[PDB]
DNA sequence: TCTTCAGCTGGTTGCTGAGAGTTGCAGCATTGCTGAGTCTTAGCAATGGATACTTCCCGATTCCCCTCACAAAAATAGGTCAGTCTGTCTGGCTAGTTCTGTACTTGCAGACACAGGGCATGTGGGGTTCCTATTTTT
DNA sequence: AAAAATAGGAACCCCACATGCCCTGTGTCTGCAAGTACAGAACTAGCCAGACAGACTGACCTATTTTTGTGAGGGGAATCGGGAAGTATCCATTGCTAAGACTCAGCAATGCTGCAACTCTCAGCAACCAGCTGAAGA
């Protein structure tokens, strides 16, 4: 009863949508905690910091969108960027 | 007369062997009486999780593993197969930390 | 600042490098320069001032006048000489 | 107590299975001394980031995170472990 | 600005070597793969292998195995496929196109194609071909037999030219492409929808699985305007 | 009135607000907007299903029906992409990729 | 016009009271203020990370001082952490 | 009462307020305390003295009144300490260090 | 538009940076390599500085958005702001 | 006539280029290859010279840097002369 | 942890040159100074230069330029001071001591000393000598020629024995030293302040300055206890 | 006529999966207000044309000095092997450390008067920077 | 004859100096909540202890990589010469960055709620044990 907060049962939902019949263990439950909390230090670093760049006190979706375009390289920047579009105008819609 | 390999077959199966086993190189009780002889000097009686010492463990052979992949690029470079500590010396130099 | 003839005067105190310049009359302040020393000492004195070109005799020659107008550190007629007034010495 | 001689702990087979990892055919017969070196100093600078970090924690016993924050110090990001 | 330079036709007799490069510029040579398809009018597209030049992981169709060989030049950019034995069927045109590692990306610029010259999930184009005017209606199905999550990708091939990239991962348009073509569908039936018609829309078309690892291409379509 | 979650409203699987109170705490800005949180979850959920999917296939071609961090590094190895975003990392229980020299192959 | 805001004339305090003679030109102002600039964020992204550590929401003399502690090597840290601790001692007299 | 500086009252240069607003809204933490500017100004006028006493240094060697970007390259990076700190940065007409290899030199 | 300034660094200035870096001798395939390194470091940077002046919406490209991209990419640069 | 014995002249520049300064390439054709290069991206960029001033000084400390590298990289093998084999190990240990 | 080895007396005839080491270890060796001092009972303490062995970089005093010659070696953490032409007023005892680069820092850690034996600035230290109990002040005069800010250290050497640094920057206490010592004054004027004195006390005691090139000590000042 | 094997009935001791209890956290309803979006215009730096000259670069020659090809050694390190010495993995047991819970307190945030330090500007002394007219010997 | 010494007009740079002004850091007051000294539950690190087995290591043979030496050869360092852009000022334009004024959209703050999540406990089931009863075998 310590109330860890990780994220590894979000991930097994999405790994078991994308790969239904694969098991996986506790370790690779570890690294891919640590890889989402890394990258979304980055991440909003890099976003609290361009913010802090233009004089803007918030972070709206064209700070993290030139952000993302930032630190993925290359074609995963339009992939995500297309996805991150996608979703946040059916969020919009809602 | 007993059946003795050649060597380099019994070192490109070691390299084959180890590139693929994951399990740890180093023996954990001397890393770990070690990581107690460079802990005395900074303060007394530390403790320490074995999970913190398994992360300083993998961790060095990370390290270790990536200065001798450099060392043996500039072996290959220099006509040679035989490591000799001037070839880690460069490295350690282009890395940047010397 | 106004460090031209005081440290003229502070090197003719100390008595260093006396080929280029040195005492005649130190009661009345009156000294006779070289002709051959003085481009080492228009190099010195650039280097010192921390100058952009080199220093030319006839360029202190024309700063040097101008204290003449103030009326402390003066010019009389003869070869290569150069003089101060009791005040300043 | 206290403890004495453990960097020669290391043995040199050991050090010939990490170069094998490290992917090398012929090693020589000198390069345990400046490999003990050059992880001697590897180690000591982690445990003064890791003892100043745990210093500041006003904590006694070293945990994992504060490992991976002193990994983290020099841009070698470590994980797995939280 | 990307570009995949080939070579030119060959008239080689059967049994011989034959090996043409696949240059590329305007990219970074190492950051995408290099796929190949070859055409044939009884059979279609039909895809042959890729090559990832970081690792030279080569990954070949288990009826191509043994017959096609593929090499890597990191120096001058090229990849080279390389035919031996040459089968007396083997008189077709041959495709070579630039697909990244990603399994949402497709091949988005293709080679013009080289004419050599000899002296699993079936997936179906439902269509067979289409007749329009300038303004009508038009819908292409796409059923599949297993399932894939939505790793499909459709094409349109000019005569004589080399296909060109509609849509990406069934849903979302390629860029270049107006906004008069829209994917649709996901799983296993799939639709691909265009509303304005136009003169240059004569040509045929496919959609391209890529879900399992053995690329299998469409019947293909042919639409015909007025 | 019947509340719905915002992983829900946008269709994703990772949590908006967890991820905005991090935001909010994570002492970045005392301002965030609507859209940054749900761009955030995104592309979260991009990167995961990549390396989830991409394990999958090291698991599946090495007849393993559970994903070991060995197959954690065949993936983020094998792509200049995934490794130039993870330059700088070290992934525990997973070894190193097998790659061999030309010069010390034999000769014959 | 704009209020440009830097640092130039406590970098010029500092080198007439320490150097009474030195001259100075702007271009070594400019590499005076990014440096001093790049230390700042710098320190003060260790001091925030250190403080969002220990679940502390105040930055204070003793994170800060570690962050020191930990950036400057060898005799900067103990010389630093000297002049720091006396400044903020006299300081606490006022 | 007397306005009075927090530079002034610390014996400090630096300005302490000023460093204080760059702490609240510089986005490091939700609270700040009293004596952290003052840590700051403080070591800020170590860094800067130090490496301004190397800089003086290297142009009185040279004999030169100006404090030129080349005197703070020969400051800075002819201290390792220095070159552990400012190893990754570059400087607008620094330069190098004079250095050869001892083998390029003839016999 | 412009072209091929790739050849527009003459021979000389690659053999002064040589100079500047302490190099001897150098071999006549030096030269291309060093466009092409020179190339690849220029495409990174500037596409981190037009990324940074197309999030504030401005075409001009300032010199401290360049510190910033050269500061992201581990190359920080002084005396620019 | 008298000719000098070769790298004697060569350490001559060697000596003054190191003790220099002063910028070592021409701004003309730099800004020409900056504004193609930047064409690519969004057409009708505008570039102030202190950002042309900036990328000029990024290059010349990235290039000693490697060139440095390269100097010990060809002296390791017992050579004077470097060769496209010396910068592709720097910028491999370099890790490009 | 320190160390600084250093070899034994040497019994040497004039007219010859002599080499010794300085082995240390317990530090990064290449970033600290080390610095050579002399010891003759008629003048005190001679200071002779220094050596930085991260760049090799060299600097001899005017009065010994020429006779003194330092040799470093990064491999065995090694240096070593070369006197050449050795006269017969050279019988002195050699130390050698450690400190950093910073202006601030001083000479915190002694070698034994190497005792060999042959077959600007005024520093002055105003009261001599002085008698004590176990109880009272002490108060010692460092005045100086020109001005220092605040470049001043003080030192304790027993006999036969190793200096021991006291004060450092003039007013902050070294590593280990009692609170008893407490140093005042800055600018030309220099003083130390002694709270109690005990019997292991009564040395000799000597001020340093290093705000100038030549390092100039005191005269001395011996001190008696009871 | 006794023992002995076997099953039923009743109570005990664990065992276990699901109804139920509990608590930290995301989402829903206002709100004001404040940072963000838009238009306008000043103004200031960037872009292109003009021109001289001056420094640099491109092109032919030489030669000489590194470097690569190749043979001999000869250090030097890899493949086996006998004896071993030490890592490890089991189980336990403290006991110094760490987390949870409170009071309170004390240092720090918010808000308003201000005024003194900081920024841009301009000016003035103290120097530099060229060149042309005048006068004494070497 | 002649050039170093001697004046001076006319600019030209730079380090302080003064001033307007402006704007933001000090100061004072009020509120308030994060940190902390203290107490106790728990928790896991270090140590202890023994069996055991397998890597370590010195020795040894041998093979083989490297180093040193010789030598041809060709590739670039050095040099001369002639053309060709680089650039330093000079201007015209223009466009585009930003300050300022205006208007308003969404988000921090507040309060309530409801489903989220394994957790807390529960009533029926599996095995254990003994009294009771009844059949089998001498």
């Amino acid at each position: 009863r310590s109330r860890k907060e990780s994220y590894s049962i979000y991930v097994y939902k999405v790994l078991k949508q994308v790969h239904p019949d694969t098991g996986i263990s506790s370790k690779a439950m570890g690294i891919m905690n640590s890889f989402v909390n890394d990258i979304f230090e980055r991440i909003a670093g890099e976003a609290s910091r361009l913010a802090h760049y233009n004089k803007r006190s918030t972070i709206t979706s064209r700070e993290i969108q030139t952000a993302v375009r930032l630190l993925l390289p290359g074609e995963l920047a339009k992939h995500a960027v297309s996805e991150g579009t996608k979703a946040v105008t059916k969020y919009t819609s809602s | 007369k007993p059946h003795r390999y050649r060597p380099g077959t019994v070192a490109l199966r070691e390299i084959r062997r180890y590139q693929k086993s994951t399990e740890l190189l180093i023996r954990k009780l001397p890393f770990q009486r070690l990581v107690r002889e460079i802990a005395q000097d900074f303060k007394t009686d530390l403790r320490f999780q074995s999970s913190a010492v398994m992360a300083l463990q993998e961790a060095c052979e990370a390290y270790l593993v990536g200065l001798f992949e450099d060392t043996n690029l500039c072996a290959i470079h220099a006509k040679r197969v035989t490591i000799m500590p001037k070839d880690i010396q460069l490295a350690r130099r282009i890395r940047g930390e010397r | 600042k106004i460090r031209l003839y005081q440290f003229l005067l502070d090197l003719l105190r100390s008595g260093d490098m006396k080929d280029s310049i040195w005492w005649v009359d130190k009661d009345k302040g009156t000294f006779q320069f070289s002709s051959k020393h003085k481009e080492a000492l228009a190099h010195r004195w650039g280097i010192q001032k921390c100058n952009r070109k080199k220093m030319t005799y006839q360029k202190m020659a024309r700063a040097l006048r101008n204290y003449g107008k103030t009326g402390e550190v003066k010019k009389v007629k003869k070869k290569l000489t150069y003089q101060f007034s009791g005040e300043v010495l | 107590k206290v403890l004495r001689d453990n960097i020669q702990g290391i043995t040199k087979p050991a050090i010939r299975r990490l170069a094998r990892r490290g992917g090398v055919k012929r090693i020589s017969g000198l390069i345990y001394e400046e490999t003990r070196g050059v992880l001697k100093v590897f180690l000591e600078n982690v445990i003064r980031d890791a003892v100043t970090y745990t210093e500041h924690a006003k904590r006694k016993t070293v945990t994992a995170m504060d490992v991976v924050y002193a990994l983290k110090r020099q841009g070698r990001t470590l994980y797995g472990f939280g | 600005e990307v570009q995949l330079q080939q070579s030119g036709p060959e008239l080689v007799e059967p049994g011989t070597s034959v090996k043409m490069p696949c240059k590329a510029s305007g990219y970074t040579f190492t950051s995408y793969t290099i796929q190949w398809v070859k055409q044939t009018p009884r059979q279609g597209l039909e895809w042959i292998g890729y090559i990832y030049p970081y690792n030279a992981g080569t990954k070949y169709n288990e009826k191509f195995k043994g017959k096609a060989t593929l090499t890597s030049d990191k120096s001058s950019s090229t990849v080279y496929m390389e035919l031996s034995s040459l089968t007396s069927e083997d008189s077709a045109v041959y495709y070579c196109a630039r697909k990244s590692s990603r399994l949402r990306s497709t091949l988005d610029y293709w080679g013009q194609g080289t004419s050599v010259t000899v002296s699993d999930i079936k997936m179906t184009q439902s269509p067979s071909s289409m007749h329009a005017s300038l303004g009508e209606r038009v819908t292409i199905t796409c059923k599949a037999s297993q399932d894939i999550r939505s790793y499909l990708s459709w094409y349109q091939q000019k005569p004589w030219k080399s296909p060109k990239t509609l849509i990406y991962y069934a849903t979302s348009l390629a860029d270049g492409v107006p906004s008069r073509f829209s994917g649709s569908g996901s799983g296993q039936d799939f639709s691909l929808t265009i509303n304005n018609l136009e003169s240059d829309d004569t040509a045929t078309y496919y959609c391209l699985q890529h879900g399992e690892s053995p690329y299998t291409f469409g019947s293909g379509t042919k639409l015909e305007i007025k | 009135a019947k509340a719905k979650s915002r992983s829900s409203r946008a269709g994703l699987q990772f949590p908006v607000g967890r991820v905005h109170r991090l935001l909010r705490k994570g002492n970045y800005a005392e301002r965030v907007g609507a859209g940054a949180p749900v761009y955030m979850a995104a592309v979260l959920e991009y990167l995961t299903a990549e390396i989830l999917e991409l394990a999958g296939n090291a698991a599946r071609d090495n007849k393993k029906c559970r994903i070991i961090p060995r197959h954690l590094q065949l993936a983020i190895r094998n792509d200049e992409e995934l490794n130039k975003l993870l330059g700088k990392v070290t992934i525990a229980q997973g070894g190193v990729l097998p790659n061999i020299q030309a010069v010390l192959l034999p000769k014959k």
